[PDB]
Parts: C-alpha cells; sequence; structure tokens
RNA sequence: CGGCCGCCGAGACCCCGGCGCACGGACCGAUUGGUCCGUGAUCGGGUAGGCGGGCGUGCCGGUGGCGUAGAAGCCGGGCC
RNA sequence: CAAACUCCGAACCCACCGCCGCCGUAGAUGGGGGGAGUAGGGUGGCGGUGUAAGCCGUCCACCGAGAGGGGAACAACCCAG
RNA sequence: ACCGAUAGCGAACUAGUACCGUGAGGGAAAGCUGAAAAGCACCCCGGGAGGGGGGUGAAAAGAGCCUGAAACCGGGCGGCGAUAGGAGGGUGCGGCCCGAAAGGAAUGAGCCUCCCCGAAGGAAACCGCGGCGACGCGGGAGUACGAGGGGAGGGGACCGGGGUUGCACCGUCCGUCUUGAAACACGGGGCAGGGAGUUCGCGGCCGUGGCGAGGUUAAGGGGGUUAAGCCCCGUAGCCGCAGGGAAACCGACAUGCCCGCAGCCGGGCUUAUGCCCGGUGAGGGGCGGGGUGCGAAAGCGCCCGGAGUCACGGCCGCGAG
RNA sequence: CUAAGCCGCCCGGUGGAUGGCUCGGCUCGGGGCGCCGACGAAGGGCGUGGCAAGCUGCGAUAAGCCCCG
C-alpha cells in the first residue's frame, strides 16, 4: 500500500497540474466554443504548431498517469459498470467498486443497492 | 485470414492524402502522357524508362508461322518414365505381358528426352528418341523400340 | 508492413512450447526451430523426400520447420518430424520403413534433441 | 584603452519521481494481444513523405443486456 | 609584369597500406523487394562577372522543416537542439 | 449488410404541379396534435386581433400543434464598469460569487504544533592569514537549509472544481502558394445540415490460409430449401512441370568437387548462460559438367541438381469521368 | 442601490437542427405478362358533385347506368 498511496498522490498532483487541451481559436467562434475539443494544428504558420511560448500547449506522451493507478477512481477502487444483480454478483468488494448504469430504472436499482449493501460492495452512485 | 483497413481511413485529415504539394496529382500533364504516351517513337518523356526497363518496346522482330501449320510434339523425360511408372498401371499405359514390362508412350508424349536416370529395366514403345535417352536406356538394360 | 505471424492457434502454442522446452533442457535446437517456424508464410520452408534421401542417413532424426512434399524417391530409413505432410510424402516415408511424426512427438521421444538435423 | 574581483541569468548540465520508444529475457491468453525484469552519455523537435496502435459513426451475423418504476435526443455539471 | 607563362613551389586534398579510436553476431558493410516526396530554394564564407545592387557556381554550417535564453523588435547572428 | 424528408426518383403531399422564356425548352418548396377532439363550456376587459380567469387532458402536446438544438434578440441574476493600449489568449496567484448529486471528507477538510531520514546543491556569526583594493584562503562544515519520504498531537468543515475580474510577465489571428506571412499577398458577418482516393479489367508486390509435382475451376447440372443461403458433381480452359531459336529444328545435374552460417557431435576455459578450438554441415556461395543460338573452333548469351497454384485482405501502376 | 458596454447561468421569443416514426424511393437472381388504331388509337380541350376550387374518376346516362357470380 505504500507505493500505491505514493503513486495515487503523484497522479492527483499531475492531473491537477495538467491543462484542458483545446484546439486553436476555440474561444473565438461559437461553433468551437459550444463543442470543446482538441485538434492538432497543421497550418504552415500555426503558432500552436510551432509551439511558441505564450500559446496553449499540446498533449504529449509524458502526461500519462503512472501505470499502477491509471484509470482508477479517485477513491482508489477499480470502476465496474453494472446493469443488473447478476452482473453485480461477479465483483470483488476489496478492490472494485460498482457503478450502476445510467439506463437502469429505479425498480432494478433498488435490488442492485440491496445486494451491494448486503455483500459489502461500494457503490459510487447509490441512487 | 488477416484483414486490414484501407489507407484512406488513416489519411482522412492529412489534407493531401500523401501526394506532395497541393498542385500535384492533376491529370494527363501530371502523368506526363496518357497511357504509353511518350515512350520514344514521337515524344521522349519516358525514353529514359524505355531504354532500361522496357527494351525492344519499339521495333519489329522475326516472323511466325500460322498456328494451323505448326505441329505439336509432346515430350517426356526418362526421369518421369521411372518416377510415375506406378501410376501408369491404373490407366493401363503399362503392363507386364510376360517377364518384361511394356509401357506404351503413344497415348502421352511423343519424343523421349534423356534427363535424369533410369533405375529398373523396361520396354517403352515410342516414336522418337534422343541420343542421350537411348544411351541411358541401353546402359540401364531396357530397350528402345521405334513403334 | 507488419508481420502478423501464424494465424493457427495450434502453431502458436507449438512455438511457445518449443521455446519453453529449449529453456527447460538448456539447448538451442528447439528455439532455432521455433524462430524458423515463425517465418513469413510466403517464405515457409518446403522440403522434398528427394532432398531427405540425398542428405540423410538410415536411422536418423530430421526436423523440417515447414512442409514435406513427396516429389522424388526415398530409399533411406529416417524419422522425419514436420508441421505437415502431403499424402504422397507420408506414404513414401512409411513405405521406406521410416515414420512421419509431429514436432511434439519428436520432442517427447528426444527431449534433448541430440543428433537431430534441421532441413529447410 | 590594459587587467581584476563578486553577483544575476535558459527547456542547456546535474538530481528525484513519472510516461513512451528501441533492443534482449521470463511468464499468461485458442489470430495482430497482455504482465514483469534488464540496458539507453552513445533513445524523446519536425514540413513533404513512409510505418504501427488507438478513438468515433450507420447496417449485418452471433453473444450478454437495458427500458413507461421512463429509451433515443437536448441544456448545465462531476469523474477517468 | 602575366587567368589563357613556368627553372621552382606550399598550406591542403585524394587513392592504398599498418595501427589507435568508433561501430558490428541484440546482425554492421553489403544484397533483393514495396511506398514515396523532391526538378523555384534563402542566409552565411570562397571563386568568375558586374560601378554597385545583382547574376551564376562552389562550401553544408543555420532557416526552409526548429522550440527555449539574448542582440529593442529581426529567418539567417550568439548560447542552445 | 441500400436511403430515412438538404437523404432516397425531380416529385413520400392537389409534382412534371406552381412558376420562368415568343419559342425550342427549363422546373421548385412543402410529412408528424392527442389513446380519444375530450379541438377550451361559462366570467372580466378590448373596436377587433387577442389578454386574464376557469375548464379538458397522464402530459397543452392548443391546431402558429412530437421532440425543440445552434446563430440572433428581450428580461432577471453573479463579476467588471467613464485616467487607459493591444489578434481578445498563456503561466501564477488575489478579490467577489455559486457550490444538493455525480469528486475527497466527521472512519475527520482547509489549518496549527511537534519528531525522524534526506539526492543534486549548499550559507552565516566567530576566529587566523594574503591582497593597494573590490575581495579571497584555512577552521566553523559539507553544519544550518534542501526536492521529496515517514510518524505523532490539536481543531472541527471545508478542500478539489466552476463564473467574472485584478495584478506581474509573456503573446502581432486562422487556411494557402511562397526562399520568406501580422502583412499594404489570396480565401476568411454568424449558426445548423451536405461535401470531396469510389467501381471494374489487367500487371508488380507483400500479410495469412488450403493443396502440393501438382493447383484450380468457368459456363452449367443434380439434391434440399420460405428463399438467390446450404450440399455434391462439372477437366472445357488457365497456369506449373524444359529451356534455346526469327524460324526450321534440336533438346539438359533426381549432386562430380571446394568453402561454409545456423544446428548437431567431441575437447578445453568457464559457478551457469557464455568463449575458443576440431569434425559434419540442411539452406546459402564458388567450381566442374550439360542443353540450345551464333560460330571453322575457341568462346560467349540464355537455361539445367522439383515449387508451384488457388483464395481473402492491403499498397502501388495503366485505362476508363 | 453606476450610464453605456462586455463575459457567464436561468427564464422567454425567433428559428427549425437533432432523435424517433414512415402508405414513398432505389437495386435485384427467379417468376408472371407484354401490344393499341378507320368497329376511330395515344395525347389533349371542355364539361360533370346540393354545398365543389385542386387532384382522382367519369362523359349531356357525366365521383356514374345494367346483368351473372
Amino acid at each position: 500500500e505504500k507505493e500505491f498511496k505514493r503513486l495515487l498522490r503523484v497522479r492527483a498532483r499531475l492531473k491537477r497540474k495538467k491543462p484542458r487541451f483545446l484546439r486553436q481559436e476555440w474561444w473565438r467562434y461559437p461553433k468551437f466554443k459550444n463543442d470543446p475539443k482538441w485538434r492538432r494544428p497543421k497550418g504552415i504558420d500555426s503558432k500552436m504548431r510551432l509551439k511558441l511560448k505564450g500559446k496553449p500547449r499540446s498533449p504529449s506522451i509524458g502526461w500519462s498517469s503512472p501505470k499502477l493507478v491509471r484509470g482508477l477512481h479517485p477513491s482508489g477502487y477499480e470502476e465496474v459498470l453494472v446493469h443488473n444483480v447478476k452482473e453485480l454478483e461477479a465483483l470483488d468488494p476489496k478492490r472494485q467498486a460498482a457503478r450502476i448504469a445510467h439506463t437502469v430504472g429505479k425498480k432494478k436499482r433498488i435490488e442492485i443497492i440491496k445486494r451491494a449493501e448486503e455483500l459489502g460492495i461500494k457503490v459510487l452512485n447509490p441512487r | 485470414m488477416i484483414r486490414r483497413r484501407k489507407k484512406v481511413r488513416k489519411l482522412r485529415g492529412s489534407h493531401t492524402h500523401g501526394w506532395g504539394c497541393k498542385k500535384k496529382h492533376r491529370g494527363g500533364g501530371s502523368k506526363g502522357g496518357r497511357g504509353m504516351a511518350g515512350t520514344g517513337k514521337r515524344n521522349k518523356s519516358k525514353w529514359t524508362w524505355t531504354i532500361k526497363y522496357a527494351p525492344d518496346h519499339l521495333g519489329k522482330r522475326g516472323f511466325s508461322r500460322p498456328p494451323e501449320v505448326q505441329r505439336e510434339v509432346r515430350v517426356v523425360n526418362l526421369k518421369f518414365i521411372d518416377e510415375h511408372l506406378d501410376e501408369l498401371m491404373q490407366m493401363g499405359i503399362a503392363y507386364e505381358e510376360g517377364g518384361k514390362i511394356i509401357v506404351d508412350v503413344t497415348q502421352f508424349a511423343d519424343k523421349v528426352l534423356g534427363t535424369g536416370k533410369l533405375t529398373r529395366p523396361l520396354v517403352i514403345k515410342a516414336r522418337a528418341f534422343s541420343p542421350k535417352a537411348e544411351e541411358k536406356i541401353k546402359a540401364a538394360g531396357g530397350e528402345a523400340v521405334l513403334v | 508492413m507488419k508481420r502478423t505471424g501464424p494465424t493457427d492457434p495450434n502453431l502458436r502454442r507449438l512455438i511457445r512450447y518449443l521455446r519453453k522446452k529449449s529453456n527447460e533442457y538448456g539447448v538451442k535446437i528447439w528455439k532455432d526451430v521455433a524462430w524458423r517456424l515463425e517465418r513469413p508464410r510466403r517464405q515457409r520452408a518446403e522440403v522434398n523426400v528427394s532432398k531427405i534421401n540425398r542428405y540423410a542417413n538410415d536411422g536418423e532424426m530430421i526436423v523440417v520447420p515447414g512442409s514435406v512434399l513427396g516429389a522424388g524417391k526415398l530409399e533411406k530409413k529416417v524419422i522425419v518430424a514436420a508441421w505437415k505432410f502431403s499424402e504422397t510424402a507420408r506414404r513414401k516415408i512409411i513405405e521406406a520403413g521410416g515414420e512421419a511424426i509431429t514436432i511434439e512427438e519428436l520432442i517427447e521421444r528426444n527431449p534433448t534433441g541430440s543428433g537431430v538435423r534441421i532441413m529447410e
């Protein structure tokens, strides 16, 4: 757990420092402001392509999270999407947390939550 | 079994599809002539390619007799005669008819060539022979009969 | 372009087992045969009973990292192990007095692979 | 003009942690895949262009599912 | 006095050998195959020409295709990839 | 395995209709209430259109009728706001404001206090000495400190995140030809939908799979079926098996030698991988010999010791828009 | 308790995208069927409904008349 906690803190700091990568001139037009995205600048005179100081930065392979904690919920568990009680049954309470699919109705959510709580399984969205 | 995707799917977004400057890939001028144009006869744009990769592209050579008059002669080797002698039994091309073994090569092949080696003696009934073929057969022990 | 390797799961498992066996017995024959088997399918080796007859000896073990074809004649008694055999090739091998086995059987009979000859 | 003494100053050089790539090695997965270890002062900019992996959309053959206790779609927000 | 002279003649460059150094069995040198793009270059030193700007070659150092720190801003200059 | 109302025929509908031109001829736009009209009875106001009550309906979905986005406009709310300069942004933080959920958190947040280790790096007080001087040298000392890594106690509700704006420094938009773009070079009022390496034939390659001295079927035929799927046959043909030559025409190594990589065998060094030496060595290379064309001949060109063919996918070449 | 003005959220108007639907298109191996006219054709003009303008259908018997199923 020592290394796990150290790397979890490292990832938290890294992803707090990381910026939001957005295409060039995203703020200038509604067509881009309403649909935020990142697109690689490919112009011959594109300052962002040249990577000049004072312009928005570009994504790089160095921003990746540490391998051990990559893709984990900030609480430290491994997320698993569940659509029914049978799917929830195949989960590991010690290391994985169930996320109930957005599409399942409250009727089924009731049994999913009951089974999770009687099995001691963490639920990220218990309602 | 191995299936992939066309290069266009990856090129979607490259603004040129790997053709160089945007002014390239226009048409007949880009190809330097439509088809075999400019191969040397009247225009020499591809003369440098013709003189190396397609010699004899321009010119005439000897004649050719009409297909009708030409005669076709089927040819077999004494290596085959021995290697596939077992198969001929089923179709009857070869048989015993006494102590010796008679193979009639008149239903397949006309002239017997002398490449390979002869192992077992036999009598082959052919119409044409080669000097080396007959020498090999005589040395092995069989015989050559001009049926 | 990329070399995707053999598509046959049996062949892939055989390659893995070959490398494992080489590591187990501390030899190089099986790893050599493995990297020869993983050759591109347009370059996989095919050998003929004629070549086996030319370069083999009676009571010898031969390994072909590919296919064995039945063009020619065989007169020696040899134990040949190859990925696949044609009907004519196997018939000739058997009629000559030898046996046509697989690489797995060759390993099972000769774990150390002493005296085995590679042919391509 | 001839010299000297301190200080300030980069993404350069040094150190710590992290990512990927190249090469070699050991393991598991029934097709291109996955985990870990070792070396890198002699790996990490990039236009034309070459190669590899991945993200997303409509339909079909299968497999496992969700939904009037509220699907698709739409506005705002949280997390990877 | 000599670009279209040489009784002489460097620096320097080239070919080959031996060795040091470096690369190479984790496969170099080399060989075969698939796919290109490139046929307007610029600055900087040198040579011929021109009153000069410039024109034409040569050297491969930098921009083209190159961030960051400076010369006030600067394509080429300095540190630096 | 076709499109799904800017798509698909031009026309999903009173579409070859409306409309344009003297004429030959050209030719659009336009689908959706609800289960049921139950399609708003009655009341106040207005000239009327309508407005406000009150009813119907699960829901106004109210006929200007499924859902109802973007651009644009009006109002409310949070921040800024009349001495301040840069393409409207970047880095860092400070005001004001929002913070239920999906992020952390009373199984304890911001915060406060205490103890330990510590990379690269790294002082000063104090004392002695050298230099005209700025200052430097030796001890202090590799000490204090140092990225980060750990432990303990106190307090008890915020941290992360978001909107706007303030300050410090930096930053002359996007696509394009071009040696060179902020350019007084070209294309750039805004938003939504549509939009540009497709198909066949032939040839060269590669990734994989089947069979293999053979490979493969085309047209078509039979069985079965809801069906064009599925099963079997079909050797015509095509390529390969023998090359050389204009043609007539002739017509070859199933290995006779030498090197030799991997692999295998014997030996030595070596804890093991590993290294060296010697033999054998598939594949690979060099000879020798052979077939044919030219030659009087020598001698040269090409070829000869068996790997091809079919299929799926991909890259490119030529012709078709 | 800032006039104008700029950014962000909420509500409203404008607009008709998106999603869902589909009696319409498009393409097909096989199957069916392939001519009409002087006994006046195709095509067209004009009429015809109680309220009837378009389309469709019909023809002074005019969204129709008669007979067998």
